[PDB]
């Protein structure tokens, strides 16, 4: 499952 | 103390912007779990994210202390005549990517209604089909931008 880790783009 | 916008109240579904410099220009869907009550020690909101989660296996969507300002309500949903809108060069949209929808600007449009999208913060050119994308509004004085 998607997470802020997964998200974010830096 | 503070007067919440009306819309803003536990159970309210939102739009969530972060500070975070990697969540630049995007909005995460979720719903708001509590709000600085009338009674309250706290100025800011909790929410829950639909889309986000604590742990990449699941178990619990992520939910956040935040400022009411990273706020809005969910995006006017979309028009007849919105429908029948053709998406455009210089058209301001959000995307939908990694779950949540991300500002940028069409700078080509294709056929088979696909279309190539920059976003400015990131320096990224991504292609997207016409139902990955929505045209963007701001929340504005307590009125969409532009407005229903």
């Amino acid at each position: 499952a998607r997470t802020k880790q997964t998200a974010r783009k830096s | 103390r503070i007067r919440l916008p009306p819309f803003l109240k536990p159970g309210a579904a939102v739009e969530i912007s972060s500070n975070e410099s990697g969540f630049r220009g995007s909005w995460y869907m979720g719903k708001v779990v509590a709000v600085p009550s009338s009674d309250s020690t706290t100025t800011k909101c909790e929410v829950e994210y639909t889309t986000l989660f604590f742990d990449k296996e699941g178990r619990k969507r992520l939910r956040e202390v935040v400022d009411v300002g990273q706020l809005r309500p969910p995006a006017p949903a979309v028009s007849e005549r919105e429908k029948r809108r053709e998406v455009a060069v210089g058209d301001d949209v959000d995307a939908f990517y990694s779950d949540g929808w991300w500002e940028g600007t069409v700078t080509e449009v294709m056929g088979d209604g696909r279309m190539s999208v920059y976003f400015r913060a990131s320096k990224e050119q991504i292609r997207f089909r016409r139902d990955e994308l929505r045209f963007h509004r701001e929340w504005v004085n307590g009125a969409w931008r532009p407005p229903i």
